[PDB]
């Protein structure tokens, strides 16, 4: 529930994603792939709801990570949406969109999407 | 090579 | 180049969206639909690419909004994710991803999907 | 009415 | 109501849309992008709501392409889903889904998405 | 590979589909929900590549459903896209869209995207 | 209920 | 140059 979004997650295929919840609504962490070698990490930033609702429903969430660092710039940027359910096996269940900047002959092919399911394992 | 995965 | 993104937009249903882009690749600001007023006002944070590509190629960004403010909770969030192409009119195309909280059994069609379009007004 | 759009 | 589906349709990128619709709810026709001639022709199978609500609610329909002819094979196939407004200038608004056959290894990057919309010219 | 897609696939909520893949690209059967009584049947026609690549490759397929039978109309369409990947335990790993027919001034919440995988099982 | 899952 | 598009 709420705050136990805060910690380390993994998605299916081992890439890590540590985020810090802040009590009015902000997410702030670190996105790395998987090798984990210090700069596959990227910075992310997003909002949660801070006040979900009573039923048992799950938290509705979403971030943002731009993919450049100080060593590389893909060119490109990824957005995920998604819902946190707390229990005694937690998940963050997502749906993701990948932009990339392109010209604008390669505008319609600019947009993957794909999902993924977040794990404290 | 994307940095998303692996 | 930051400078560029940074001012007040609007897409095709009238919704507002004022934004400042900062030199570290942060996006920053917030987003209102036609009704105006006060408070149809939500934050966002996004990112988006500080070093793009030189050519006549876009600069890829993205924000979320979680629809809770002071005066209504939806229990949503949405995630645009585009590009700016500048020029004579600059306009950011993207694609958004809403998703609803919801409980197990209904969470296979918690997510609406869509695009939008925003043409530029003011810095 | 979602505060999305009108 | 198929009468007013059926037709030749276009889209903002210049592809052709051939389709005619049955009275059992079935699609078939043939899809072509602007170089036209022969073969960039492909089939397309689909089906839409043959009884829609009344008001002035859109019909729901779609269609999937798996783009191999007897000229070239891409590996791949795009699944169109949207709705058909009639009226004075009658319009199939979609989304689409462009899914290519990877290894399992590169399966997380399989997928297009987009959108297109359709303007009728001859039935 | 190829053929091994007709037959009958279950996705993780039950629902049954069950396909004929006709050998030049013909995608043809019915879909019904769980529960499973005899008109929760709804008809569907789609496409496969017939001539798949050869190397590890999966096979690129998608289909659709219009939501009406002799019993319902839901005034909705679902399209999937994705691919097929033969072997010991065989899948469909699928993408999708639902529209439902709306007036002008909903067009824009138009649209459900989800993902679904089949199995045999 | 719509028809496409349970 | 996929066929979809130009």
């Amino acid at each position: 529930a709420e705050a136990g979004i805060t910690g380390t997650w993994y998605n299916q295929l081992g890439s890590t994603f540590i985020v810090t919840a802040g009590a009015d609504g902000a997410l702030t962490g670190t996105y790395e792939s998987a090798v984990g070698n210090a700069e596959s990490r990227y910075v992310l930033t997003g909002r949660y709801d801070s006040a979900p609702a009573t039923d048992g429903s799950g938290t509705a969430l979403g971030w943002t990570v731009a993919w450049k660092n100080n060593y590389r710039n893909a060119h490109s940027a990824t957005t995920w949406s998604g819902q946190y359910v707390g229990g005694a096996e937690a998940r963050i269940n997502t749906q993701w969109l990948l932009t990339s900047g392109t010209t604008e002959a390669n505008a319609w092919k600019s947009t993957l999407v794909g999902h993924d399911t977040f794990t404290k394992v | 090579c994307h940095p998303q995965n692996t």
